[PDB]
RNA sequence: UCGGAGUACAAAAAACCCUCCGAGUGAUUUUAAUCUAGACAAACCAGUCAAAAUAACCAUAACAUCACUUAUUGAUCCAAAAU
């Protein structure tokens, strides 16, 4: 990802921020497909998936948001752990 | 037979299992829904020393919900 | 042929009886293993 | 190779709450002809005896996890009477704090229809909502 | 062919005759209380508790812990009543109680709950989460002494660790601080272990911290055996349980056989068995406290595998069993057209000789 | 069924079968449920769905319809944009 | 007393008609059905009489 | 099958291949009477072509 | 079931009275 | 022709120009969707239930109800209506 010079600098770092789960230890971005039996279609799917990753990360104004069922409980469990965090006394 | 654990109930009062497992039959106590006027009236008139008993059909699950497998080691 | 059947039937009954005795001893030996494997109960015995 | 890189193909997690916290564990669906429905992970059991107020949080196995009742000497010496509307509020607030300390953030409360309109129970749930504990357990994933 | 019941029938005690003399229930909340009390008795017939995993029913729990403090009930009964009369006589309390406008000092109740019934409430929390099952098997202990574990996250913010709480690994990156009341006449041992998370072995647990021979309250002054390591749960399997164990020891014990190297990063050296560990020093140590929290995966876990452990990060996933289908019949009878799709191997059409 | 015709002497077919049945190359026949257009307001939502579904025929019905039609309708056909083209061949049948 | 069967057409413009049994002495009926074409509940009004 | 025909000399890529050359190579059989309008190319062996 | 020892565990009609319903034609205060 | 009770005493099935009750629809609004695992029933044609998933609406909402609720019903072709 670091040495991929066919993408812009703001686009290169936004890929690392959003897709940090797919980044290998050595900085190698890994994309995998399993849809079709023919490897021509599998490679075509990876390229189309890579285009979508770059296209949405390229646009600075592209920042979509969404609400999910797991998002509700994630917000609640995050809010609940902040209740105990509110105390402020000298630490170790 | 009243439905029990992991056993549904159709509109025609048929009992169907909801989970894969072993069918078991059991005698348990009966606590009717308060919105059922006829059933709650029967419970009201019972003497203090008595409790309703009914038969139930259970299905103890056998297969676990799922297992964790290694899909990728980055 | 009849004599061989008598010997076969006599041995299977005897062999089956031996297996039951082994399980009874095995069950008892396993019970004493649990007693001699747990931890010394401190509990209220510390103050007792 | 690297002796530290050895990983078993299948990982066994022995934590009983792992599936419950992931919303993938099995809910005991069924019954319907009896009440209350036993389709939950944690149930709030409120018992109003003529002398004391007791609130329990129970697992589907029948065990009680966290309990806050006026019979405790800790709460008894701070309340005027153990059978008031205020006493229910104190029980609700104390239990709400303990549930957060115990990590239980979701539970199911199935009140009797006349208890749902009762003044004490109505304000008891208000303490729970502001106490951080949220009713209406999340729906099971792939139920 | 009628058979004889094996025991007393449920409703045979009451007399069928003279129904009017027997007092009725007259309520629905009385029956529920009566039914639930009846549902927990060990009936001779098949019951729900028998088939649905009551955990061997009655269990002879082995108690290995400090004895409960000696308290005189006779004196306690009088003083508790005497204190209540002073509060009862207060007219201003009656003014607030009647008007439904009063609050309580939750912090004061928290302090007293820990001293009076905290150890017993924490015992069932551990039993519910199975801490005793995976550490002492059937044996259990009462957390008699209070124990406080807190993590320094911000400049002054302090994340607490209660029984069964949830802590993100980022808050747990640094070592925590432990505070407990004890006189300078004994020694204590602190142990932090990851009950689930061992990779090769499923019945073993990792060790993240181990301090030996702690003089009184000051944990830092105690001898250090295993250095602190941030929690590293796997990305796929989440919610690992980390438990703090406090042991009270009579004599200075030689905890040198369990010594770990200083920059210890080999997970094969972190393999631990608490039951085996407590077996060796059962005579000297005695469990006294407990505090455990849940922990899931976050971004701070990744750097632990790379920078610290020099390990490629493993990622798991929750995989469900495949769906069940009946044996395929040559001529399906009154079945939908999609009956063939269930047994299809792949949706890509496959041509043969053509 | 005319086993031997009077003009060419071959075996004729019954046009009633072809107008209301579909034969897959695996031997299975396809048909519509009876009564899927009659009195829809009377039937429930589930019943209407069941009547609108294609169903298979058992061995006796399948064997009966093979002796009523000639060998032209049992051939392998490669239609363009045929929805049933993927259902022609059986797969993973362990008999 | 005999009932009448009437066909109700959607007021959302889409072509969707479901028949409903109605009492004869009652006036024109107007319901709130749910047409899958728009995937939203829309007003339905009585249009034609088919069967008695 | 197209790869199979070429390897065995049934058809040759030096000369242009059309429907007539396939028939002479016994690759496909076309029955005009049974409403056959030609040969369609499918992608069953695209990976090893 | 009849042959099982747990037969008649659900018997309740002998606990409550018959409670004769007030029939439309038989409605009368028979004291 | 269709349903309920007895004959058919305890899983299912089981007959008579056998003994007794009914049905060939009303009332009301909660106007009741789409798609699919697995099964009961059955010579065939028919009949029944149904998780998950999607949409509808408390913004993580599917059993129309009551009258012994069980029966309240009719296959192709063909005809008419918007399809
Ligand atoms: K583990
Ligand atoms: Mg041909
Ligand atoms: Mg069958
Ligand atoms: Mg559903
Ligand atoms: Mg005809």
């Amino acid at each position: 990802l670091a040495s991929a010079d066919w993408i812009a600098e703001p686009v290169r770092l936004k890929l690392a921020v959003k897709h940090k789960n797919r980044i290998n230890r050595s900085g190698e971005l890994i994309l995998t497909s399993e849809c079709s039996r023919y490897q021509f279609r599998n490679l075509a799917d990876c390229l189309q998936k890579l285009r979508d990753m770059i296209a949405e990360a390229s646009q600075p104004a592209k920042e979509p948001s969404r609400e999910d069922a797991e998002l509700r409980r994630s917000r609640i469990e995050n809010m609940n752990r902040e209740r105990l965090r509110k105390k402020r006394i000298s630490s170790a | 037979w009243h439905p029990g654990a992991h056993v549904g109930l159709g509109k025609n009062k048929c009992l169907y299992a909801l989970e894969e497992g072993v069918v078991r039959y059991t005698k348990e106590v009966y606590v009717p829904n308060p919105s059922n006027s006829e059933a709650v009236d029967l419970v009201t008139r019972l003497p203090q020393g008595a409790v309703l008993y009914k038969t139930f059909v259970h299905v103890v699950p056998a297969k676990p919900e799922g297992t964790f497998k290694l899909v990728a080691m980055l | 042929k009849f004599a061989r059947r008598v010997v076969l039937l006599s041995q299977e009954m005897d062999a089956g009886l031996q297996a039951w005795q082994l399980r009874q001893q095995e069950k008892l030996q396993e019970e004493e293993g649990k007693q001699k494997n747990a931890l010394k109960s401190k509990g209220a015995l510390l103050q007792n | 190779p690297v002796e530290n890189e050895a990983v078993a193909p299948e990982f066994t997690n022995r934590n009983p709450r792992n599936l419950e916290l992931l919303a993938v564990a099995r809910k005991e669906r069924g019954w319907g002809t009896v009440w209350p429905s036993r389709e939950f992970w944690h149930r709030l059991r409120v018992i109003r005896t003529q002398h004391h107020i007791e609130a329990l949080v129970e697992h589907r196995n029948g065990q009680v996890v966290v309990s806050a009742s006026t019979r405790e000497w800790a709460i008894k010496k701070h309340l005027y009477s153990t059978r008031n509307v205020v006493a229910c509020e104190s029980v609700g607030r104390v239990l709400a704090e303990r549930c957060l300390e115990a990590g239980i953030n979701f539970m199911v409360y199935h009140p009797t229809p006349w208890e749902a309109a009762s003044d004490s129970i109505k304000r008891l749930q208000h303490a729970m909502t502001e106490g951080g504990v949220v009713l209406r357990e999340p729906r099971r994933i792939y139920e | 062919r009628r058979a004889a019941p094996l025991g007393p029938m449920p409703n045979e005690d009451i007399d069928v005759s003279d129904l009017e003399r027997l007092k009725k229930y007259r309520s629905f909340d009385r029956y529920r209380r009566r039914a639930e009390q009846e549902a927990r008795k060990p009936h001779w017939w098949r019951t729900y508790r028998e088939h649905f995993g009551e955990e061997s029913g009655p269990k002879d729990r082995v108690d290995i812990g400090l004895p409960p403090p000696k308290v005189s009930r006779t004196q306690q009964l009088l003083e508790r009543k005497q204190a209540l009369r002073e509060l009862r006589a207060n007219v201003e309390e009656e003014r607030a109680a009647r008007l439904q406008t009063a609050r309580i000092p939750l912090e004061a109740v928290r302090a007293e709950w820990e001293r009076t019934c905290g150890p017993y409430h924490k015992q069932r929390l551990a039993e519910y989460c199975g801490l005793y099952r995976d550490l002492f098997h059937g044996a259990t202990f009462v957390p008699r002494v209070p124990l406080h574990v807190a993590y320094a996250v911000g400049e002054d913010d302090l994340m607490p660790v209660y029984h069964g709480n949830e802590v993100t690994p980022t808050e747990a990156a640094q070592a925590p601080e432990v505070t407990y009341e004890a006189d300078e006449g004994s020694l204590w041992t602190l142990l932090l272990t990851n009950l689930d998370g061992h990779l090769l072995e499923p019945d073993a647990e990792y060790v993240h911290w181990l301090v030996t021979n702690i003089p009184g309250n000051r944990v830092t002054e105690g001898q250090e055996t295993c250095p602190y390591l941030p929690p590293f749960p796997a990305r796929g399997s989440g919610f690992h349980r980390f438990a703090f164990l406090l042991f009270k020891q009579d004599k200075r014990i030689d905890f040198s056989g369990d010594t770990r190297p200083s920059p210890c990063y080999q997970l094969a050296q972190r393999t631990f068995h608490t039951f085996d560990f407590y077996k060796k020093h059962q005579d000297a140590m005695t469990p006294a406290g407990l505090a455990f929290f849940q922990c899931r995966w976050d971004d701070s876990v990744t750097r632990v595998f790379h920078q610290l452990l020099d390990m490629r990060e493993p990622v798991f996933e929750f995989v469900r069993p495949p769906p069940y289908h009946p044996k395929q019949k040559r001529f399906p009878h009154r079945q939908p057209l999609r009956y063939l799709d269930r047994y299809r191997d792949s949706h890509e059409p496959t041509y043969g000789i053509y | 069924v005319t086993y031997f015709s009077s003009r060419k002497g071959k075996r004729k077919t019954v046009k009633a079968v072809i107008y209301r049945f579909l034969r897959l190359h695996s031997g299975l026949w396809l048909r519509r449920k009876a009564g899927y257009k009659k009195k829809l307001w009377k039937k429930t939502a589930a019943r209407k769905r069941r009547l609108r579904e294609f169903v298979f025929c058992n061995k006796t019905q399948s064997k009966l319809l093979d002796k009523m039609t000639t060998s032209f309708w049992k051939r392998r056909n490669w239609y363009a944009d045929d929805p049933y083209q993927k259902y022609q061949d059986r797969t993973n049948l362990k008999v | 007393s005999k009932t009448i069967l009437v066909k109700m057409m959607s007021q959302a413009g889409t072509g969707f008609s479901f028949n409903t049994k109605r009492s004869r002495l009652r006036e024109k009926l107007t319901l709130l059905h749910y047409d899958p074409v728009v995937k939203k509940k829309v007003l339905f009004v009585e249009q034609k009489k088919i069967r008695s | 099958r197209l790869q199979y025909l070429i390897d065995l000399g049934r058809v040759d890529p030096t000369q242009p291949i059309d429907l007539t050359q396939l028939v002479n190579g016994r690759g496909v059989t076309i029955q005009p009477s049974k409403r056959d309008y030609g040969v369609q190319l499918v992608e069953e062996g695209a990976d090893t072509f | 079931y009849r042959s099982k020892p747990t037969h008649g565990i659900g018997r309740y009609k002998h606990l409550v009275k018959a409670q004769e319903p007030k029939k439309k034609k038989g409605k009368v205060e028979v004291r």
